[PDB]
């Protein structure tokens, strides 16, 4: 029928596209269920910038009906914390952002 | 100061957005005004240049331009204006006005607001119409615009759908009594009003919309609507607009010769550049002021020369705060020793 | 069970039983104290239409200026019902239920759907208008004596403060006349267009004149002095509020120098002068003793 | 020496622990050391992805040419507009460590749930604190700021509504402290009288708010007998607020004053017992203030039996009470005029009127126990509070009273 | 000048990157 994926901003349509166009494509055997959707929802969580904990799976019984839901990793995480006075300089610098097109990420320490 | 009109001293080339939907173009703008034009000039003359918002001094999309006197003109109803009992043409400024307000505000609850739309059948039209970088810069803010003007509906991506069909015929019940293309029935309206209209409808009915509650409604309560809609298209846009005198190829080949590589470079960069966290608000002034003065001395009249305050300013605010910020790194140097001696005075 | 002796609610402080002790519910709308005494219209269109209104319903109730941020919701015209207990106060009004709250004998034909082609015709009062006047007041540098006299000089007296409302007042006047499409919606990065760099005056000028021809026309069409019933409804005190200021403040006859001639001289020149008979009208019905008008 | 290194110390630019004085009996030869502080500390991170921008800076520059000193605090919320500065410039005034002057700069946008409502404050004010040899600490200060008021989002109160707006408040106020106690976190043995005066926009002062507060705290405490820690305590606070006219007189006319300038008496702060800010001249939940108030308190701070004079973690056994009128006038003839403004008979019979209120019935008198932690930082109170006496309207709390902070009673 | 200029642009640009490529809702339909 349809399929939802809620909350997956900051991803391309396409990378989504890309697992889901063929989840809907070999769905006969309708009288019972078979949900390959597992191995939809863990390539999905392969991506690792989707933040682990809270996925959830929920099935409308409308007249499939699938509805996934996501939440966010993070973007742009920042830390710059120097001293100074004597030898000590201590730059300090951290970043990540996890997400600039598709999956892409630069870490830089 | 920026903020005042402007001090004064003492073969058209109609640019507008890419077809991307089985219409001559998007932005119901843009299509109403190439669907007057096919009607009053003759395939001889306009060129439709394929645009884009950065590609033009105005900044405005469906743009004319001239080609005797060299002006830029903004805008559906200005360039009407140009190329130019009573209450003939008062229903037309009446209902000009509501097409322009309270029906665009329709046209972006679908297909703008509705993310289950904007992302299906949206920017899959504005990427296909777009050179190569700036799909990344340019939908955004023309998404962010059309969300703008959807308020004042008080209705977003939130059973949340009967308030929506009441929001719909509280527009298309006053938009139907217009008899828009008959030889009898209501009333005569206006041909660049009935254009106007058969631009906005026709967005509202022909998409493909993966979540359609505009079709369902247009299709049932009103068939005035969507028998005009339908013989207006194939009327004047046979073949779906394939026989418009596109620019020198057509459809790709017009936003050729404006879409050198370093001009498509300059829009990315322009658009990015108006995004730093400070200097960002104060270049998009200054250079939105240097358009408008261009675009100004373009239409025949000599504009004040200029006001760099606005990015002046913005350049010290920037400078003065990295300055600062390097300068405090690795300060001044040490005014004091290790070891500091005093004497006994004799 | 604890509280042993109660004692005599704490009599209210100075202002707020000078300003708020109140018999009769008090509008608030943008006015000047000299005019708040005498109840005269105020001077800016989105309250004077809803006072307009409300003195059309025969409703006993007294205006105080107020500032646009003591307001249950952002705009201003909202309503307070009087005090029952000097430490009790009603819930208050917002501006939407103004005429809900007024409710003689008919109250209806102030708030009814209208007919569709005026829902049509309200759209140039609402926006082509609106974005005339926003663009007149806030915008165009020869009215800046008015603005200051009339939105910023009453708020702070600090010359440093005044400065900067009347900048944010600019600000959101133009990112206001910058989206209705009447000027044009440049489309410039992820932020509206908040300068009058964007705004060009001629389409909304142009506009505002064929507005006016339109209203004016219409006009004369009903042959009852009002715009097809007996007694002025809703379409004509929205019509009112900016017919009025209008002509009070922008009917400066310098104009032949620059051309465009100022709104009033089309105001009253529209049509053959109808519009200017219906608000000289529209006084002698809403405030029968008041003069003053005609600038 | 003595004197010379304490002197030396007080430049707040060498680090505290660890300073040595080494005499050499060589043929006086005194040696001193000293540590620095530091230099430039930073900090600055910040996160995205959602509404969150936490911009999160912060700055600190300890010495730039001799005793100068800049801190910059900075925050962005994504969610409050932000708080784009805080910048203090100190520095001593090429004399001594005593006498420091300081320069800041803010924009703040703070929180008042009591009178539901927000505050912008948007200043900038200019401070000059001495510091006597004998331990009084004197300080002057400008400030000019904008004050407004911006979050009536619920059901507020006809009086917040009617003082929504704008102001300057450009005023000059000097406090003054005489600290004589042995634990300031937790008096047992001395005495505090601290005032706090202020004029508000007045004769060159201009603005829109004119006024003059005072605000006087006295205190005392005393062990009594059988190093068993007794500790019988005290307090007691005043105060005024007494509008002016706006220029170079004392007879003329005054606006009563705005609810960004009056007190506001109650909580585990100033009179436990009581919500954050209970006891006033209410109007329906909103907390309006009042000029004139008053306070009290007597107090036990009894150490733990049978445990001994161990670390400050004591039983607080105290009564309480306050008070806190408003400037009625309702005894001159009718204004006639259109309002606010008082003529100088009516404002003076009108404070003279609520001082006397003040002194007609018992005021509030709370009461409580709690297990006082004296931290050299902060002062942790959990009490639990049992009120008496209520004027109606004016939120009485009974349960757990959690207090931290430095200022109480 | 290049070496700061790529810097501070690296940055400022990654400080509020560019603008966000999914919407909340996504949504696909079986095919027919």
């Amino acid at each position: 029928s349809t399929l939802e994926v809620h909350g997956a901003t900051n991803t391309r349509r396409s990378l989504l596209d890309q697992i889901f166009k063929p989840v809907l494509e070999d769905t006969t055997t309708l009288g019972q269920v078979l949900d390959r959707v597992g191995a939809a929802t863990k390539k999905l969580a392969r991506f690792d910038i989707f933040k682990e904990e809270g996925f959830g799976v929920f099935l409308s019984e409308a007249a499939l009906d699938i509805s996934i839901r996501v939440k966010e990793k993070s973007r742009l995480v920042f830390s710059a914390g120097t001293d100074f006075g004597n030898a000590e300089g201590s730059a300090y610098t951290n970043a990540v952002v996890r997400n600039i097109f598709g999956g892409a990420e630069t870490l830089t320490v | 100061s920026a903020w005042s009109h402007p001090q004064f001293e003492k073969a058209v080339q109609l640019h507008v957005w890419g077809p991307a939907f089985g219409l001559p173009s998007i932005d119901a703008e843009c299509l109403a005004a190439i669907a007057y034009l096919a009607q009053t000039l003759g395939s001889a003359d306009y060129q439709l240049i394929q645009s884009s918002p950065s590609a033009v001094p105005t900044q405005h999309l469906p743009t004319l331009y001239d080609s005797r006197t060299s002006t830029w003109i903004g805008g559906f109803t200005s360039i009407t204006a140009h190329l130019h009992a009573a209450s003939a043409t008062a229903d037309g400024t009446a209902y000009t006005a509501f097409l322009s307000a309270h029906a665009a505000p329709l046209l972006a609850l679908s297909l703008y607001v509705s993310s289950a739309n904007y992302g299906a059948a949206t920017r899959p039209a504005y990427s296909a119409v777009l050179p190569l970088p700036l799909p990344w810069t340019e939908p955004p803010a023309v998404r962010a615009a059309m969300a703008r003007r959807a308020a004042h509906l008080g209705l977003s991506s939130l059973k949340s759908r009967i308030r929506l069909e009441e929001a719909a015929r509280e527009v298309l019940d006053v938009l139907a009594e217009v008899d828009w293309a008959a030889g009898g029935g209501g009333r005569q309206v206006a041909a660049e009003v009935r254009c106007l209209a058969f631009g906005y409808l026709a967005l509202m009915l022909l998409p493909d919309v993966p979540r359609p509650w505009l079709r369902e409604i247009m299709e049932g309560r009103y068939p005035a609507l969507c028998t005009f809609v339908r013989d207006f298209r194939a009327r004047v846009f046979p073949q779906g607009g394939k026989l418009l005198p596109w620019a020198d190829g057509g459809a790709q080949a017009s936003a050729s010769a404006s879409a050198s590589a370093s001009a498509v470079a300059l829009r990315f960069v322009r658009a990015v550049m108006a995004e730093v966290p400070l200097v960002g608000e104060w270049w998009s002034r200054w250079w939105t002021a240097r358009k408008k003065r261009e675009v100004l001395a373009s239409k025949g009249a000599k504009p004040a020369p200029s006001n760099d305050l606005l990015l002046l300013l913005g350049a010290g605010l920037g400078l003065t705060v990295v300055g600062a910020g390097v300068f405090f790194y690795r300060g001044l140097p040490p005014f004091g020793e290790a070891v500091q001696v005093w004497r006994k005075p004799v | 069970y604890f509280p042993l002796r109660i004692y005599e609610p704490n009599e209210l402080p100075e202002r707020s039983q000078q300003l708020t002790s109140g018999d009769l519910p008090t509008l608030y709308v943008f006015s000047t104290d000299s005019d708040a005494r005498l109840g005269l219209p105020s001077f800016n269109p989105g309250c004077l239409k809803w006072q307009t209104l409300l003195r059309l319903a025969n409703l006993d109730f007294r205006i105080l200026p107020s500032t646009n941020h003591s307001s249950p919701t952002g705009s201003l015209p909202f309503l307070l019902p009087p005090r029952t207990s000097p430490t009790a106060s009603p819930a208050p009004i917002p501006a939407s239920g103004l005429l809900s709250f007024a409710r003689d004998l008919d109250l209806g034909h102030l708030d009814a759907d209208l007919p569709p082609r005026a829902q049509a015709y309200l759209a140039l009062i609402t926006h082509s208008l609106r974005n005339a006047w926003l663009c007149a007041l806030y915008l165009d540098p020869t009215h800046d004596a008015l603005l200051r006299r009339l939105y910023v000089d009453p708020a702070s007296s600090s010359r440093a403060v005044r400065a900067a409302l009347l900048h944010q007042l600019r600000r959101a006047a133009a990112e206001q006349v910058a989206t209705a499409s009447s000027g044009g919606g440049k489309i410039v990065s992820l932020a509206p267009v908040d300068s009058a760099d964007g705004i060009d005056e001629e389409a909304v000028y142009r506009s505002a004149r064929d507005a006016l021809d339109a209203l004016a026309s219409l006009l004369r069409e009903s042959e009852t002095a009002w715009f097809g019933t007996e007694r002025p409804g809703s379409f004509d005190a929205a019509l009112f509020s900016y017919t009025h200021l209008m002509v009070e403040y922008m009917s400066e006859e310098t104009e032949s120098a620059k051309g465009r001639v100022s709104l009033g001289r089309m105001v009253k020149e529209a049509g053959n002068g109808e519009l200017a008979e219906h608000r000289e009208r529209m006084l002698g019905v809403a405030w029968p003793e008041w003069d003053g008008y005609r600038r | 020496v003595g004197a010379a290194t304490k002197k030396l110390a007080r430049f707040d630019i060498f680090k505290e622990e660890g300073f040595g004085v080494f005499l050499s009996e060589a043929a006086l030869d005194i040696s001193i050391r000293v540590k620095e502080k530091s230099r430039l500390v930073f900090s600055a991170g910040t996160d995205f992805g959602n509404a969150e921008g936490s911009a999160y800076t912060n700055a600190v520059v300890r010495n730039i040419f001799g005793g100068a000193e800049t801190l910059t605090v900075n925050a962005s919320t994504g969610t409050r507009t932000r708080s784009a500065y805080n910048a203090t410039f100190s520095t001593p005034i090429n004399g001594n460590p005593d006498l420091r002057l300081s320069v800041e700069a803010l924009r703040s946008a703070t929180q008042k749930p009591w009178a539901s409502h927000e505050e912008h404050l948007t200043g900038a004010n200019l401070r000059l604190a001495w510091l006597t040899e004998k331990g009084d600490t004197h300080a002057l200060a400008y400030s000019s700021v904008w004050r407004q008021l911006t979050g009536l989002a619920p059901t507020a109160s006809p009086t917040v509504r009617a003082d929504a707006g704008d102001s300057l408040k450009s005023s000059l106020t000097h406090t003054f402290t005489r600290d004589r106690r042995d634990n300031p976190m937790l008096p047992q043995s001395g005495y505090l009288f601290r005032s706090v005066s202020e004029l508000a926009g007045w004769g060159p002062l201009n603005g829109d708010v004119s006024f003059a507060k005072t605000e006087v705290e006295a205190s005392g405490a005393l062990p009594v007998a059988i190093k068993s820690g007794v500790s019988v305590g005290g307090g007691l606070r005043l105060g005024v607020l007494y509008p002016l006219p706006l220029g170079y007189s004392l007879t003329g006319a005054a606006q009563p004053s705005r609810i960004n300038d009056r007190f506001q008496l109650g909580g585990p702060n100033d009179v436990r017992g009581f919500k954050i800010g209970g006891l006033g001249p209410h109007d329906g939940v909103d907390a309006v203030g009042g000029d004139v108030f008053a306070a009290g308190s007597v107090n036990a701070l009894l150490p733990l039996p049978r445990t001994g004079p161990d670390s400050p973690l004591r039983l607080q056994l105290y009564a309480n009470a306050g008070r806190l009128v408003a400037l009625n006038s309702k005894g001159t003839d009718k204004e006639g005029k259109e309002g606010l403004a008082m003529d100088s008979a009516a404002v003076f019979k009108g404070v003279k009127s609520a001082v006397g209120k003040l002194t007609n019935g018992i005021p509030s008198l709370a009461a409580g126990v709690g297990l006082v932690y004296a931290h050299p930082v902060a002062r942790f109170e959990l009490n639990f509070s049992l009120p008496l006496v209520l004027r109606r309207g004016e939120e009485g709390r009974k349960g757990l009273q959690v207090g931290v902070g430095i200022s109480f009673l």
